[PDB]
């Protein structure tokens, strides 16, 4: 299983570029495909979303009409046409695939992503109070965020995805409801909360599980996610 | 309306299943059934190479129909419990070999499991066709050994043009529903290339026949 | 001479089997729960239609959170169900379309599958392709597979055509254990809740308990006329009932070592195709040829329910592990969920 | 038939396995169903049906 | 000043059609689709039927919408219930002869599209039509019946070469089917042509439930 982000480059602003995403290792033709960017000193944010079969299409009113996300079933890359391109947009693009059904892991597997440098309102807000939190191995961190308004759905499931960025690497799923523990992850990460906030506990720790987490919102299109918490030492 | 983002795309992974599955029922209702059926020592094997572990399935395609035979002689169990599973063939190919007339005796255990095949409750509209099968060797077989072993009612010649026919008609008097179904029947051989046309004649006439039910001319 | 000595000596032991369970019969079923008090009628209603099947549905199997569902029928096709928001979860193309039974995995990993092809297919349902996978194909009968049931993840156990029950390896692939001693072919088994014994109806109108361990019959119950087509253990674990085609139900007991009741009726007449409890074990769900599915409670033999509703045979059913639902499913290719 | 003479034996010697075996009296095993049933009452949905408020399917 | 009770008996005969069609879900071939829509044009020209009947009065808005109303859902019974009988000799012609091509082309939605062609045709045709009828007369006798006479002949000498006890049933109804359609057809179109017989056209709406329906095994079995 693997996603490689290919394209990017130098673009002059108001100039166009294609990036493609070459799908290798799992059923690309049933899995939803999101883009989601990263500044190159902030945080991750929402770009575009295209379903399986291409029937859903969803952007995030920043690059909307101005962007195009399209995908191709048999040759299995994933496109994102991009036209008049302004100081705003450079970024680490990275591919993210994800399924639903009942009980499924979306956003569990993130491509490497490329770089493109350009030259010269009713959302919910994710909110993370802490932005550096210094830590030695062996302790518990319990990490909090908040939402704008309640992210517990009335069919009883709570859209909070908690994720992992590795110092130089690829974002990765920890949690991927509430309390929901994703496959490949040690028991050691624990979600838990209510409503409109929401912890994440570390029962002990690692020299690998150092870095930034993110947590995202499910519950309504545009995906927002927070300014990450960092952890070093 | 009250679902999450989500949930809707749970609901349009259901509905791309659903596209999936009326467009495989479409294809696979195009497809002619046949149930392979015979007695044992049969010649079947010989017209399945010709044509061509509980059920062999066998497709070919012939003349833009798409067969596909399901050879369960060989499933050695009781049929009354999954004779049910072949309610809906467009036909029934039951094989019988001429020649078992004198190795009760092996014919009238293939007239009894004509009989238990062809009076069956899920079989009461299902045609059957009927390869008489091994008549090369059966005709210098009747040289020798009359027809009164097998048959000591028969009072007709020693020749095969009469005797095939009689065994003929003695399969085909088992049928007790002669309204509903048909009994196509074939003398075939090892040898013999038109037995795929037969059965494609007779699955021709079954399918008007089905076509004559659903538009209302019958 | 040999034949005919152990032949006088096997009725003998027959004869003193007999006595024994007469000797332990001392009162019937009917004559203690006389005094409590009896059902109200079971009013059922369909709260969901389960409609994607194109051919004759003929198990089904709930799982363990009680939600989802799997269903095969012989269009070729194995659907996992939500069963709260009629979805299909997924669905899984068979390479033999001929299956007559199916089970999902308590763990909810897996989903077993098989029919006339002589094979228990294993699925996966959790990879990391997204997409269902064939683990397995435990190919060892020579019969056709009538049921199949999960102990967890790595053990199954299957009943086939051939007379035999068998216990499988999911790792290795061949049979752990074998278990003969019917004559006729068995249609189906059922788990104790202790995943230690099953019991198994075969079309003798026998239904044996087994010892999973050991691999031995345990006991034999013979009560029925006919080919027994279902079976079930009761939620305690110490008894089961049998759904035959003489049109009766009979609640067997294991420590009793024979029947307690018979669920019959004088205007029915076809034979019983699926059966199972309830979660408390008062309720008896019974499935039909008649095109209808009958509730007695258990402890007397008396109708308290029908659900009818579906326009050909109820060929499956299964009350869910909350006791919320019942799935029945039948030959006119659609499944209810009733509450 | 030898082969018929060990089937004959294992037919007899599972009767006498079967044979020797702990039974109780049908009145307590009916009186341990009944006190099963009792017991369970409470937890049962299709017995007793449950409100629509925590029906999961109405 | 007539009988009228045309009206009485072929509103029971196209509700029982569509109540066994619709209200017991039975639509599974394209010929039950078919008879549904044919069922649904002879609905409409019944419903069109008593307005005109007892025309003493005009206490209906005539030479505006209301008349217009009833000449439009006369003429668009007319030629959609005409249509519909030609459809259905196509699809008889295509599941007796050519057997084989008809598993990939009779399907439902086939059905459904030639269907809303036929309703989108019959209303633009009425869209130019409370005191043209040569467009009429050719339209709804002459290139219909001959793929209708078509057809049903080659239907015929198909089913001459046949099994015998569906053949003399089938060859029976097919008979029946093409001496009910020109003799309340025929004399109808000729008057409108001298013109430019009506009791028998009305009464063609009321037979052909009966043809279509009652009489196929099918349909008593679904009853």
């Amino acid at each position: 299983v693997q996603l490689v982000e290919s394209g990017g480059g130098l673009v002059q602003p108001g100039g166009s570029r294609k990036l493609s995403c070459s799908a290798s290792g799992f059923a690309f033709s049933s899995f939803g495909m999101h883009w989601v960017r990263q500044a190159p000193e902030k945080g991750l944010e929402w770009v575009a979303y295209i379903s399986s079969g291409s029937g859903t299409i969803y952007y995030a009113d920043t690059v909307k009409g101005r962007f195009t996300i399209s995908r191709d079933d048999p040759k299995n890359t994933l496109f994102l046409q991009m036209t008049s391109l302004r100081s705003e947009d450079t970024a680490m693009y990275y591919c993210v695939r994800s399924i639903y059904y009942y009980g499924s892991s979306p956003f569990d597997f993130w491509g490497q992503g490329t770089t493109l440098t350009v030259s010269s309102g009713s959302d919910i807000v994710m909110t993370q109070a802490t932005s550096s939190v210094p830590v030695t191995p062996g302790e518990s961190v319990s990490i909090s965020c908040r939402s704008s308004k309640s992210l517990l759905h009335s069919n009883g499931n709570t859209y909070l995805y908690w994720f992992l960025q590795r110092p130089g690497q690829s974002p990765q799923l920890l949690i991927y409801r509430m309390s929901n523990l994703a496959s490949g992850v040690p028991d050691r990460f624990s979600g838990s909360g209510s409503g409109t906030a929401f912890t994440l506990t570390i029962s002990r720790l690692e020299a690998e599980d150092v870095g930034v987490y993110y947590c995202m919102q499910h519950l309504e299109y545009p995906l927002t996610f927070g300014a990450g918490t960092k952890l070093e030492l | 309306c009250t679902l999450s983002a989500e949930d809707k795309a749970a609901v349009e992974r259901s509905k791309m299943i659903d596209r999936n599955l009326r467009e495989d029922g479409e294809k696979a209702a195009r497809e002619v059934k046949l149930l392979l059926l015979g007695a044992g020592e049969s010649g079947k094997c010989t017209i399945v190479k010709q044509m061509k572990t509980g059920i062999v399935e066998t497709h070919f395609t012939f003349k833009d129909l798409h067969f596909k035979m399901f050879d369960v002689t060989a499933q050695r169990s009781e049929r009354k419990k999954w004779i049910h599973c072949f309610e809906g063939v467009t036909a029934i190919i039951f094989c019988v070999a001429l020649s078992d007339y004198d190795l009760m005796n092996r014919m009238h255990a293939s007239m009894k499991l004509f009989d238990s095949i062809c009076n069956n409750k899920w079989f009461t509209d299902t045609s059957i066709i009927l390869f008489l099968n091994k008549k090369d060797l059966f005709e210098e077989k009747i040289k020798k050994s009359p027809l009164t072993i097998c048959y000591p009612e028969y009072a007709g010649s020693n020749t095969y043009e009469e005797a095939a026919a009689y065994i003929q008609c003695q399969f085909e008097d088992l049928n007790k529903r002669k309204d509903t179904k048909e009994i196509y029947t074939h003398f075939t051989c090892s040898t013999d290339t038109k037995n795929v046309q037969f059965v494609f004649d007779a699955v021709t006439d079954v399918i008007i026949k089905n076509n004559l039910k659903d538009c209302g001319l019958f | 001479s040999e034949l005919d000595q152990l032949r006088q000596e096997a009725e003998q032991l027959k004869n003193q089997i007999r006595d024994a369970r007469k000797a332990c019969a001392d009162a019937t079923l009917s004559q203690i729960t006389n005094n409590i008090d009896p059902v109200g009628r079971i009013q059922m209603r369909t709260r969901r239609t389960l409609r994607g099947h194109l051919a004759k549905i003929y198990a089904m199997h709930w799982g363990t959170d009680s939600r989802l569902l799997v269903s095969a029928s012989q269009d070729g096709k194995l659907i996992i169900w939500d069963s709260y928001t009629t979805n299909k979860v997924h669905a899984i193309p068979l390479r033999s379309s001929w299956v007559m039974t199916c089970a999902y995995a308590p763990s909810g990993n897996y989903v077993a599958c098989g029919g006339l092809d002589n094979i228990c297919s294993i699925y996966n349902l959790k990879t990391r392709e997204g997409n269902v996978r064939v683990s397995r194909e435990l190919a060892g009968h020579t019969g056709y597979l009538s049921c199949c049931r999960f102990l967890d993840d790595n053990q199954i156990v299957t009943s086939s055509g051939d007379t035999t029950c068998a216990l499988w390896d999911i790792e290795t692939g061949q049979q752990t254990t074998t278990f003969t001693g019917h004559t006729g072919d068995v249609m189906s088994l059922s788990l104790a809740p202790d995943t230690r014994l099953f019991v198994s109806g075969a079309c003798d109108a026998s239904a044996k308990l087994w010892d999973v361990r050991e691999g031995m019959c345990r006991q034999t119950f013979t009560g029925h006329e006919s080919d027994i087509n279902a079976i079930c253990f009761f939620p305690n674990g110490n008894a089961f009932a049998t759904g035959s085609d003489d049109a009766t139900c009979r609640l067997f007991d294991l420590r009793a070592d024979q029947e307690l009741m018979t669920y019959s009726h004088d205007n029915i007449i076809c034979g019983i195709t699926s059966v199972s409890f309830s979660k408390s074990g008062r309720l008896l769900l019974a499935g039909y040829d008649d095109f209808n599915c009958n509730v007695w409670d258990a402890l007397k033999a008396d109708r308290a329910g029908v659900l009818a509703g579906h326009d050909n045979r109820v060929s499956c059913l299964g009350v869910t592990d909350d006791g919320m639902a019942v799935a029945t499913g039948s030959w006119d290719s659609f499944l209810k969920i009733w509450n | 038939n030898t082969a018929s003479i060990a089937q004959a034996r294992k037919l007899v010697e599972q009767l006498k396995m079967e044979a020797n075996i702990d039974r109780i009296k049908v009145s307590k095993a009916a009186a341990d169903l009944m006190a099963y049933c009792e017991a369970h009452a409470k937890e049962d949905p299709l017995l007793t049906p449950v409100p629509a408020s925590e029906n999961p399917f109405r | 000043v007539f009988y009228c009770l045309l009206f009485v008996f072929s509103l029971l005969g196209n509700s029982l059609v569509i109540l066994v069609l619709v209200v017991c879900k039975k639509l599974r071939s394209i010929t039950d689709v078919y008879l549904l829509n044919l069922a649904l044009s002879d609905l409409l020209f019944v419903f069109s039927f008593p307005f005109q009947t007892y025309y003493l009065l005009d206490q209906w808005v005539f030479g505006t919408v209301m008349c217009k109303v009833v000449s439009g859902f006369y003429y668009i019974g007319f030629y959609s219930s005409m249509w519909f009988i030609t459809l259905m000799s196509v699809d008889r012609y295509l599941a007796v002869v050519h057997a084989v091509y008809a598993l990939k082309v009779r399907t439902i939605r086939m059905g459904t599209t030639l269907c809303l062609a036929v309703w989108l045709t019959a209303i633009m045709a009425t869209i130019p039509l409370c005191y043209t009828n040569f467009k009429m007369n050719i339209l709804g006798l002459l290139i219909p019946f001959t793929i209708f006479m078509f057809c049903y002949i080659k239907i015929l000498h198909q089913l001459k070469r046949c099994q015998n006890h569906n053949k003399t049933k089938a060859i029976r109804l097919v008979l029946i089917v093409v001496i009910a359609s020109l003799l309340f057809w025929v004399p109808f179109n000729v008057v409108l042509f001298l013109t430019s017989t009506e009791i028998i056209s009305f009464t063609h709406c009321c037979v052909n439930p009966v043809i279509y329906a009652f009489v196929g095994e099918k349909f008593k079995k679904h009853l």
